[PDB]
């Protein structure tokens, strides 16, 4: 599901840099197609590859290359960054049928200068006593804030295990100031539990925020720490009273 | 494996003295396509003689057609003159208008 | 009338270590209209008759791009082709393609093709009911199960009921002048004495268009198929067809045999007799 | 060569419709539909081949004609919320590149079968003066808008499912810097249902 | 119009 693996998952640098994108394909697939989906617009054609040789070119930029090595894995790069490269790069594998299987994608973020990347604060806010006595459900909130740029995966964690059920995450984060152009955002989450789940102390709930930041192909030189790829937590215990 | 050249030399209209024609050149049949022909007057090759685009048919076998402008007499001999693989000797058949 | 497109395709090894040639020819019953030659620094696809000229440039680049990557795909076939009869890379070994549709009076899809040879011998064909193939040996059933896997049979299948029939029906129209014209064949007869009291019937047919023809030679009102020399249909060079045919007959004191001509120029068919 | 009609579809759980593609080849391969989730990348679905052809799965139906693709979705739920996208392979192509519509983003506004529409207060776990605001339990009539002040902040309404007790349940969250903020006047921009329960 | 050969049409 689907088979195609592709790598970084995510990758923030500034303009004028150069980054390199990596794509394996499905087990017994010899093709690579190499997508782009900029924001509004859709899924464009960029190249293919056939057993490590091109074999059909769409409209990718001739500061952008890619090659398919000979194990069959494939590898784009995209230069002189500008702004508008900031897109999803997908990359597909046909099967003998016909089919394409896409990669999950690359999200790159270019922005002109790194100063303005930051990572999340978290907070985990306890349930009202109000809406226990009124529902006997519990509900949590996350809160993390002050990131940029919105490259933030939210979860759940109760008891060691990630939870998917009695959760929802705000689908778009919130610009903190919506007239500033390199706004900072802020995300949300409920968890919702049973009231008695929540009433046990020998229940812990966690909520991650892993953040993209900086990966070391970049230089920092300003007095607050580095604003690299993290994880960031808060937590809280179970409560009787 | 190898199919050795069906050939045919004729004129594009009926041999009329002092009017001009094409003498043609119809090789057919062979197989590979690699061949050598050539148009000659009185036994002395033709220079500027051209060829249809090599193509093949249904048996596989490979045809094509050469040609060249002239005026036929009744002293001049014209000929044909066929090289290909399966050939031990290059293959000559005259041009004869009252076939 | 009965009308075709074919696309004929050859695959040559260099031997033996070159890059091989891959050349497309395009006909439209017996006109060709198109040929792309892999060998050249910028390999384009050309018009070869004067009714295609009209098509543009994304019509010749969608053509020249299916060449370019035939070009590619063609070699690795050559290569898998070497492979299945043990050959060595020194000596010349040739793939050979063709394909197309054929329309009857009815410009309807009469019957698809999709046939391939490999060294000029049958390989691999597509069958009537276009969904199956016929495979020669052991070798062109290793291609079967690939193509049986790539759902090749299908796509060939939509190929010939979709734009092959479309692009043909287009072709006849900007060619009708040419194309959809038929034109009827000049007859006469040539008598020649081959030895002593012996002598030779031989029958005209010239400046005929389609090339679809029969000549036969009766005696006494029974076709003699076997004596005859049925010579193959040639080209003039002006787009019109020639053939001949004739027969060894005897002088015997009377004059039995006649000439019988058939053609789609004709109104009615021709009997022609040799007069002195 | 390929359009996606409508851009959005805004659907009301169990209410029916379809998706359209519309396409231009010289000859069609393959039609294709694929679905994609927010983050992840497209999932395949149906392959349409000739003019007539359905396909069918569970609450999907795809058919086919000679100028468009319907992609038909049966009571939708709101688990079928994502985008969809057409694609399309052509006969005078070579390869097996797709060229894709922009795609159809639909959303399917959940039922709420017993609404408890509230306001409640949430302190922060790790003591601090932090305080959020959640508004919970409201019908799917009610729409959460956001504040003209910059000092507030107000989230879209958001559904959770609690798959084990068969509910489903909107939310939206408000906080403030401002120490005066309070939860009576959080959801203050927004039209509430008469009936809000707010906790003393 | 010749046919575009799709992926693994190979011999």
């Amino acid at each position: 599901d689907s088979g195609v693996t592709q790598t970084p998952k995510h990758l923030i640098t500034a303009t004028g840099q150069r980054v390199t994108l990596r794509c394996s394909p499905r087990s017994g697939d010899l093709s690579v197609y190499w997508y782009q989906q900029s924001l509004d617009q859709g899924l464009q054609f960029l190249i293919q590859y056939y057993n490590g040789e091109e074999r059909a070119k769409g409209n990718i930029l001739e500061r952008f290359s890619a090659q398919q090595f000979p194990d069959l894995h494939s590898e784009l790069n995209l230069s002189s960054l500008e702004l508008g490269d900031s897109a999803l790069y997908f990359c597909a594998s046909s099967a003998r049928s016909g089919e394409l299987f896409f990669g999950e994608g690359s999200r790159l973020t270019v922005l002109e200068d790194l100063k303005n990347v930051f990572p999340p604060e978290v907070a985990v806010f306890e349930p009202s006593e109000a809406e226990i006595s009124h529902t006997q459900k519990a509900t949590l909130v996350c809160l993390a804030t002050g990131f940029y740029p919105d490259h933030v995966e939210l979860s759940w964690w109760v008891n060691g295990k990630e939870v998917h059920s009695g959760v929802c995450t705000d689908p778009q984060p919130l610009k903190e100031q919506p007239a500033l152009n390199d706004s900072r955002y802020a995300l949300s989450s409920r968890l919702r539990v049973s009231a008695t789940f929540w009433q046990n102390p020998r229940n812990h709930f966690r909520c991650q925020v892993q953040f993209y930041g900086l990966s070391e192909n970049d230089e920092w030189t300003q007095d607050r720490a580095k604003p690299v790829t993290q994880i960031v937590s808060a937590e809280a215990w179970g409560r009787a009273d | 494996i190898q199919r050795t050249p069906k050939i045919q030399v004729y004129s594009r209209h009926p041999a009329e003295n002092g009017k001009s024609n094409f003498l043609n050149c119809y090789v057919s049949g062979f197989h590979p396509s690699d061949i050598e022909v050539d148009l000659l007057k009185n036994g002395e090759r033709i220079e500027k003689v051209e060829h249809s685009d090599l193509s093949f048919s249904k048996d596989w076998s490979f045809y094509l057609l050469y040609y060249t402008e002239f005026t036929p007499t009744e002293k001049d001999e014209y000929a044909c003159r066929v090289n290909h693989v399966t050939l031990s000797q290059p293959k000559i058949v005259k041009w004869d208008r009252d076939m | 009338g009965s009308h075709s497109m074919r696309y004929f395709y050859t695959a040559m090894s260099r031997p033996g270590r070159g890059e091989p040639r891959f050349i497309a020819v395009g006909y439209v019953d017996d006109t060709q209209f198109v040929r792309f030659d892999s060998d050249a620094a910028s390999p384009r696809t050309e018009p070869r008759a004067p009714w295609i000229e009209q098509e543009g440039p994304e019509y010749w680049d969608r053509n020249t791009q299916i060449f370019k990557t035939n070009t590619q795909t063609y070699r690795e076939s050559l290569r898998n082709l070497r492979g299945y009869y043990n050959q060595s890379e020194a000596g010349s070994h040739i793939i050979q393609r063709m394909y197309g549709c054929d329309l009857g009076p009815d410009g309807r899809l009469l019957r698809g093709h999709d046939q391939s040879a490999y060294d000029g011998k049958d390989y691999i064909a597509l069958n009537e009911d276009l969904s199956s193939w016929t495979a020669a040996d052991t070798a062109a059933q290793i291609t079967q199960r690939k193509w049986e896997a790539a759902r090749v049979a299908e796509q060939l299948r939509a190929y010939l009921e979709g734009l092959c029939v479309e692009w043909l029906r287009r072709y006849l129209e900007n060619g009708k002048e040419t194309l959809q014209r038929a034109d009827p064949p000049k007859t006469h007869v040539t008598h020649h004495p081959v030895s002593d009291h012996e002598a030779t019937l031989r029958c005209w047919a010239l400046g005929f268009y389609p090339a679809e023809i029969t000549l036969t030679w009766q005696r006494d009102g029974e076709d003699q198929t076997q004596d005859t020399e049925l010579v193959e249909t040639r080209p003039a060079g002006d787009r019109t067809f020639q053939k001949w045919a004739a027969v060894v007959v005897p002088s015997g004191e009377e004059q039995r045999y006649t000439c019988h001509v058939q053609h789609e120029g004709l109104p009615k068919p021709l009997t022609l007799r040799w007069e002195p | 060569q390929v359009t996606q009609s409508p851009e959005a579809l805004r659907l009301q759980e169990g209410e029916s419709s379809s998706l359209n593609c519309s396409y231009t080849v010289s000859g069609l391969r393959g039609l294709f539909w694929y679905r994609q989730d927010p983050g992840k990348g497209p999932e395949f679905l149906f392959t349409l081949y000739s003019a007539g052809e359905e396909k069918e799965k569970e609450r999907l139906k795809a058919t086919l004609t000679k100028k468009e693709s319907f992609l038909h979705i049966t009571a939708p739920k709101p688990e079928d919320s994502a985008t969809y996208l057409c694609a399309v392979q052509d006969l005078g192509t070579s390869g097996s590149r797709l060229t894709f519509g922009e795609g159809t983003q639909l959303t399917v506004n959940p039922n709420i079968q017993n609404p408890d529409p509230a306001v409640y207060q949430l302190r922060d776990s790790k003591s601090s003066d932090k305080s959020v605001c959640l508004f919970t339990d409201f019908d799917s009539q009610t729409n959460v808008s956001q504040s003209k002040d910059s000092d507030v902040y107000i989230t879209d309404k958001c559904v959770l499912d609690m798959r084990s007790m068969d509910f489903k349940s909107n939310s939206a969250v408000a906080w403030s810097n401002k120490s005066d903020f309070a939860c009576a006047n959080a959801f203050n921009n927004s039209i509430i249902p008469e009936d809000t329960f707010f906790p003393s | 119009h010749p046919v575009g050969q799709a992926d693994y049409f190979e011999y």
